[PDB]
């Protein structure tokens, strides 16, 4: 069978999943803002 | 002779411009160092 | 303008030096060409960073690709066409191919599977090597991201049309996070239809 | 092309070394395990394997498990190659002899084999940075056997040694006097530039500057580590006037025998205090000459300097130095031997000193000086007297004469050491001609 | 078509020549990548003195980098103008000099000098009319003292009729950066006397005193110091790269400033230098330019010209200037300071003007001086050398590497002999 | 003296070394 | 299309006016901006893979 | 029309020819599929010298692939430009040479050679006016030695007046991969004497030296070594593949380079060779190309040209270039190094020029050299052969597969027989 884990590793794994999802979403909103900036800047400079 | 006067004028104005640029940039480096020191101080607290 | 005293100081805290000048095999060269300057800054010139694959935190224990990403390949199936008087059988073939992506060193391979009454050159179609991209951009290589269900992969002037991979490739690509396309069926070869 | 094999021989060597690597590993980003998280500067102290494991270029060596059996089950249990740490079974029991003529001839071969391996895996060795401990068996005996062999096998190749010289009033072992005179009698012709440090002085500095009124040994090694990070820096980081290992000799060791430079760091202030100090290039240069920041108990004002090597690191403009060194040269409490018209070997690496989460404060500028002051003679004198106070009533000699050494050496040793004593006095004498 | 091969030895030579190539690429219009983005065709007309042409129109410097330790090679590459240099011209070894003239002249320097000479010959026969070699090195220390003198000796034996220039950073009178630099300076000057045609003795403290008393900086860099060196380096070889009236190249300076073959040790000077406050208190003209030229604070060597009569002075001006002011000012200096110019050489001052001023400046001028006052530098080197060589300190590592007592004896005798013409010409 | 086809060969008055002799007309 | 139409000018009238270099820099600027869009799109695609 | 049939023997010849066909397909515009996607019509102007026509307008190489083991055929087919050959031409046998010249000449090679000559006959009859055959093989080892000599003998018997260009990989002194390399080379040079019209000796140690000292790589492979072979293999035959002033095909090179019918062993050379970092910093011209050809490091055989006088020299240039400069450089080489060229052949240098350069370059210059210095190679194989043959080790396979001791003795005596005239032409 898969190894019998410990109660310490359970909370650590849950917290690490929480942190990874949150960090991916943070970088995601960062690229959303940068995409808006790029589209607006290039539209104005083209005009 | 007027063009010559004008030429010297150009040269001198340009030299004074260089000097003022240098002085202002230095004032900047002066502030930069104070900040670096105060930032170092931040790591000591 | 550069005179005898016109300069600035820097506020950096990183001053690493890279050994851009060394020896290997008892001759004097540049050793490498892709090492940064002082502080890790890239020199004017060189601008490259991904190169090889950039695999996510799956098996991210620090072990390299040739240990953690051991004998696990990604399989695919494809087909092609051409016409030159020394064949398999007939016009308009759907010659089936098995494409493998070997993960330990980012290479690919194309192989010839078995057909019943078929006098093909049988075996290896493309030897294991790191095949470049179709050339708008002939300096990057094939990472794992340029592989999917029901796509066109250009290898050496041949557009392999990949339709169904296999179970391990579906699981691995689903883990890597690419949305796999719905599967398609290879059109039937007319001589295989007449033989079957 | 700039690589340096570091041999740590003895509890001290390992404990001092186990504090130099914490630093070398942060000064280069190499994580505890050995996988640089997420460029080639590490090639002076760390080798790169295929897996990407930045493996250290060292050979931690001791003749008793304990000491090294803690670097093999600590936070660095996966950085050191299991074969780099070469331990034994029975310690040399504070007997220079046992660790040179008895239990030493058992490990010397394997230690030398790993140094051969380490060497090949290098394109240009700058030298071997050793870390002994004049006092115990290994630190005395093994270090001697190494020096000798590490001098034949690998010739010229610098062998800069770092030694924990005995103290002027403390001292742990009773047989210390003997071991020390013996290791100098056998490593005065097979070294190159033996740097020196005494625990009493680093202890004092830790009370007069860091405020630690109860300093231990780890508050000490950390400083010896920042001293080495200075010596070996122009080979890893960038700077104006660089200084490679081969230069710390042809500039600090005047006459052959006088290869015993002292050592002293500069900004050893402690957070709170630095708030009230400017820590300028002169406020650190002058400090290096102060007869208290000296890391060896010896007032250098009661002697005469022979060659100073000021190696600055951080924000240090070419001038500040020139101006400061000139100011020291005008002072009457800093006299120099006549045969040293020029007495300064300056070096200016730019990397600001690193800060291990521990004690010494984060500094924007720092200097480490190496002085071959003649005031080290009072040390050799005291040491010789204690060796004499005991070698009279042939004390603790059965122990050494039993393991193998011939009593003759005990005498021969003090004999030659007296010549070194005379050497110091003479180099100071001037010439009315 | 006169061309110059550049050579740089040691850390000091490497950084000085790196700043020199930056400054001369700014002057000629070459970007860090090597392409030509200039402003006038006068930059491209004589670009074939320091830059070999290549395919694609990129210009590669005609420089050979020599250093026993490949650390400053990495520093030069990681600097701004590191991609401009030829990758084959970096000649380096797997050893260290250790500030030892023995280890830079009688050791691994000898197994590396063959590769250096091969690179030098490859850059010297890819030519049509060679003029000279120029070498940047430090007089005190390793490598540049040892490999510099050995490379000068080998090149002088192979090419006996070409100008040899050496910009040598001499040791200081006050603060030493190398404990054995009296030994290094004596052993290097003994070679430099009967090898080279021009020697520029440059002192770090003198460049620094120019940097603060004249420029009023507050935190200089050795980059700034090598910029002050490189200004004179470019100003000497400017009439062969740019037009003007009374052009003068290296040999036309040499014939005028070398009266006797051993007395070719010069004091460089470059002085349109205005400070951050006194630039706008300035009335920049030829007379005050000559004043800052002949003031004994803009010397780049720590040797006071008032202590000894000038043997020869030359000045290469740059800029559109009337020559009546130039001629009258040099005559006025020679007349109003009579006790500083010897009378058996009437008009011992060479004047040469170019028409293209240094970028940013309207009228500039370099200054080169052969004087009786070069004797103090050699005397300080001699007295520190005899104070060390007296007790035979710091010498066992020269004899162990394989030198002899008689080489030190001959070098000291040669330099004390050289002290005799440079006192007899001051005493007529 | 120049050895062979090197850069030292094609430079003004450059004397070149001859090739070594061979076993023809030579005692064995 | 503007440059292809201005190519067909007669003998002397075919000139290097101020708008010709402005049109060349326009073409280069549009290529640069388009390439920055493709770089941002590739980053967004790889990030969508990570979010998946 | 002139055309050449390309034969590959053994694994070494097969990989060399695979790299050669990659190079030729890239030069002539053929994709890995086979379809012409080119840029110029000069690629299709003379494509029927190596490529047979087809229906569909895409072309098939005239290459016969001979091997005694059925794995290297699969490797070549699995290569990038591998599915371009005639599948009929894939001749192979279910056996193993085992690096046995006896097993490559007197057994299973002798039963595969009938089918080999059948496909050779078909390819030669499907022709207009045959120029000849070029065989790629390794001189030492099995298959390509035994098969090589057997095919050359049978083809020379069948076609007596057609050229034979054999590129043979000679075993190296420093390193080796087959014990019986002296045996195989000694047994093979005898048939290479009276059969082949141009034999080109390529040494792996010389390829090592060129790839590390000149090209300055870090990890070079057999692909790169065979590419260095293939560049010369294409530059020899480019004159009848592309137009040019002063062209010279294989016979117009053979008459000018073979003064006596056995002295046709050459040292090939390719010399626009530059390290990757220094490729941009080059100033590629005709004198620089001449320097790099005649320099004694770009030889692909382990024979230093300074050890023997040149009998004949061939220089086949590519690229638009001035013929005056070519005559300049050849006259200058002959004048400056006059003792290294024979005096009873006035102007012993033959020159050809082609117009189209290789893609990615501007001017090319391939080099062919028949010199006295091949005596070192031939004697070296002779002492290695006598060292292994005096005690008669590794000989029972040859004697059991059907040889006799006098055959080995005849082979060594005939390599001495070939060594003698090379000596007597170098010593008048
Ligand atoms: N920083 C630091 N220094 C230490 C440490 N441990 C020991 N030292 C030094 O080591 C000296 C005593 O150790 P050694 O003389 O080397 O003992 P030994 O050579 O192992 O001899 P044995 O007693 O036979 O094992 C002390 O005087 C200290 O100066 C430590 O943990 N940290
Ligand atoms: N002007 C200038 N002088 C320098 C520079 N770097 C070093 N120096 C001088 O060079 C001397 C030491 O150089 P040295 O040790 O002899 O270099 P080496 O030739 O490699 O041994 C010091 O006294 C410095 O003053 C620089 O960048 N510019
Ligand atoms: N240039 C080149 N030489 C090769 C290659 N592969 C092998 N060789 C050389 O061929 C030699 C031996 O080949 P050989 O035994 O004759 O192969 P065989 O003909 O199949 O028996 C080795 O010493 C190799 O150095 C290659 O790909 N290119």
């Amino acid at each position: 069978p898969p190894p019998k884990f410990l109660p310490s590793e359970w909370h650590i794994a849950n917290k690490n999943h929480y942190h990874r999802a949150e960090a991916q979403r943070s970088r995601s909103e960062r690229l959303v803002a940068e995409s808006q900036r790029l589209v607006d800047e290039i539209e104005k400079t083209t005009r | 002779e007027a063009t010559e006067q004008s030429k010297k004028a150009a040269y001198g104005t340009n030299q004074v411009q260089y000097d003022v640029v240098a002085q202002m940039l230095e004032k900047e480096q002066a502030e930069r160092t104070r900040r670096l020191a105060k930032k170092v101080q931040e790591f000591r607290e | 303008l550069p005179g005898n005293s016109f300069n600035r100081n820097i506020g950096k805290e990183k001053f690493h030096k890279s050994q851009h000048w060394g020896f290997c095999n008892n001759v004097r060269m540049l050793v490498s060409e892709d090492k940064p300057g002082i502080g890790g800054e890239l020199l004017l010139g060189q601008k490259m960073k991904p190169k090889y694959s950039v695999f996510p935190k799956e098996m991210g224990t620090g072990l390299p690709s040739w240990v953690a990403f051991d004998k696990q390949v990604l399989s695919f199936d494809a087909y092609l066409e051409d016409e030159v008087p020394d064949k398999s059988q007939e016009n308009y073939r759907i010659r089936c191919y098995k494409i493998y992506f070997y993960l330990e060193d980012d290479t690919i391979q194309v192989n010839e599977p078995a057909l019943k009454n078929s006098g093909l050159p049988k075996g290896i179609f493309i030897r294991r090597h790191r095949i470049s991209l179709p050339p708008p951009d002939e300096d990057q290589f094939y990472t794992v991201y340029h592989f999917n269900i029901n796509v066109d992969i250009v290898l050496y002037g041949r557009t392999f049309k990949i339709y169904d991979c296999d179970t391990f490739t579906k699981n691995f690509l689903k883990k890597i996070g690419v949305k796999l396309n719905p599967p398609g069926q290879c059109p039937e070869d007319p001589y295989m239809k007449t033989r079957r | 092309q700039r690589e340096c094999i570091s041999v740590h021989v003895g509890q001290a060597g390992v404990q001092i070394g186990n504090a130099c690597w914490e630093l070398y590993c942060l000064e280069h980003g190499i994580q505890p395990d050995g996988q640089m998280p997420s460029d080639d500067s590490f090639n002076t102290f760390f080798s790169e394997t295929g897996a990407g494991k930045h493996v250290p270029r060292a050979v931690f060596v001791d003749l008793e498990p304990t000491v090294i059996d803690e670097v093999r089950t600590g936070t660095y249990r996966q950085l050191f190659h299991p074969e780099q740490l070469i331990t034994g079974k029975e310690d040399a029991a504070n007997n220079y002899a046992r660790g040179h003529y008895t239990i030493g001839k058992e490990l010397i071969d394997l230690v030398l084999d790993r140094i051969r391996k380490l060497a090949d895996q290098c394109t240009g060795l700058q030298g071997f940075l050793i870390f002994h401990s004049f006092g115990g068996g290994t630190g005395s005996g093994f270090t001697s056997l190494l020096m000798e062999r590490l001098s034949v096998d690998y010739g010229k190749k610098s062998k800069l040694e770092f030694s924990i010289y005995p103290a002027p009033q403390v001292s742990t072992a009773v047989v210390e006097p003997y071991n020390s005179i013996l290791t100098t009698h056998t490593t005065l012709e097979h070294s190159d530039c033996a740097f020196m440090v005494d625990n009493e002085a680093i202890y004092d500095i830790c009370r007069r500057n860091l405020d630690i009124e109860r300093p231990t040994y780890t508050n000490l090694n950390r400083l010896i580590s920042q001293i080495v990070s200075s010596i070996t820096a122009s080979l890893r980081f960038d700077g104006a006037l660089n200084v490679d290992l081969t230069e710390f000799q042809t500039n600090l060791v005047p006459y052959p025998r006088i290869h015993f430079p002292l050592a002293t760091y500069a900004p050893v202030i402690s957070a709170e205090k630095a708030y009230h100090e400017q820590l300028s290039v002169a406020e650190i240069t002058n400090a290096c000459f102060e007869p208290a920041n000296q890391m060896v108990k010896c007032d250098p004002r009661h002697g005469k300097y022979m060659a100073c090597c000021l190696l600055y690191r951080g924000d240090v403009v070419p001038k500040d130095v020139n101006a400061a060194i000139a100011a020291i040269k005008t002072k009457r409490s800093i006299q120099f031997v006549d045969w040293c018209p020029t007495g300064f070997k300056v070096g200016i690496n730019y990397q600001p000193p690193t800060v291990v989460p521990g004690d010494l404060a984060k500094v924007q500028r720092a200097v480490c000086m190496l002085s071959n002051t003649t005031a080290i003679a009072e040390a050799w004198a005291r040491l010789d007297h204690k060796f004499d106070l005991m070698y009279a009533k042939r004390a603790f000699v059965h122990w050494y004469v039993g393991e193998g050494m011939e009593e003759g050496e005990f005498s021969e040793a003090r004999e030659d050491m007296a010549a070194l004593e005379k050497d110091y006095e003479e180099v100071g004498m001037d010439s009315v001609e | 078509m006169r061309e110059i091969v550049h050579l740089q030895a040691g850390q000091c030579g490497n950084q000085i020549g790196a700043k020199f190539w930056e400054v001369i690429s700014d002057e000629h219009g070459i970007d860090p990548t090597g392409t030509y983005h200039g402003d006038s065709d006068l930059q491209l007309e004589r670009i074939n003195v320091y830059y070999n042409e290549a395919t694609g129109g990129k210009y590669v410097p005609r420089a050979v980098l020599v250093d026993l330790e490949p650390g400053t090679m990495d520093s030069v590459r990681s600097g701004p103008f590191g991609q401009i240099f030829r990758p084959d011209n970096f000649v380096f070894g797997q050893s260290g000099a250790g500030n030892n003239w023995a280890k830079g002249h009688y050791t691994e320097g000898a197994e590396l000098v063959d590769s250096v000479l091969d690179v030098v010959r490859k850059e010297a026969e890819s030519c049509d009319c060679l003029q000279g070699f120029q070498l940047t090195h430090s007089l005190g220390g390793g490598t540049g003292s040892g490999m510099g003198t050995l490379l000068i000796s080998k090149i002088r034996e192979e090419y006996p009729d070409r100008i040899m220039n050496t910009f040598s950073v001499v040791p200081s009178p006050k603060v030493s950066d190398t404990v054995v630099e009296p030994y290094n300076a004596t052993l290097s000057v003994h070679q430099l006397v009967e090898n080279t045609d021009e020697t520029y003795c440059i002192d770090n403290e003198a460049l620094y005193d120019i940097c603060f008393r004249t420029l009023k900086l507050t935190t200089p860099t050795y980059g700034d110091l090598n910029h002050l060196v490189s200004a004179t380096m470019s100003g000497v070889t400017t009439c062969l790269r740019f037009p003007g009236q009374l052009n003068a190249d290296l040999r036309k300076l040499a014939v005028n400033m070398v009266p006797f073959p051993r007395l070719h040790f010069f004091m460089p000077g470059f002085a349109p230098l205005t400070s951050r406050g006194s630039q706008q208190y300035r009335a920049l003209t030829v007379p005050e330019l000559t004043q800052q030229m002949f003031d004994a604070k803009n010397m780049m060597a720590a040797c006071d010209p008032r202590h000894g009569r000038y043997l020869t002075v030359a000045a290469v001006f740059r800029g559109r200037m009337s020559m009546k002011e130039v001629d009258e000012q040099m005559l006025n200096v020679q007349n109003k300071n009579s006790s500083y110019f010897v009378e058996w050489i009437p008009n011992n001052v060479k004047t040469a003007v170019c028409d293209i001023p240094p970028r940013g400046l309207k009228m500039s001028a370099t200054f080169i001086g052969n004087s009786t006052a070069i004797q103090e530098l050699f005397k300080r080197i001699s007295e520190q050398f005899t104070a060390m060589f007296r007790r035979k300190a710091f010498l066992h590592w020269y004899t162990g590497e394989g030198m002899d007592e008689m080489e030190f004896t001959e070098a000291e005798s040669n330099m004390n002999d050289l002290g005799n013409p440079v006192v007899t010409r001051g005493a007529c | 003296v120049s050895e062979g086809f090197t850069v030292k060969a094609m430079m003004k008055n450059s004397v070149v070394r001859g090739p070594p002799t061979a076993g023809a007309f030579k005692e064995r | 299309t503007r440059l292809e139409t201005r190519t067909h000018r007669p003998n002397v009238e075919l000139c290097r006016d101020v708008a010709q270099y402005r049109l060349i820099k326009e073409v280069d600027e549009i290529a640069y901006n388009v390439a920055r869009l493709k770089e941002t799109l590739a980053q967004a695609q790889a990030e969508l893979k990570g979010l998946n």
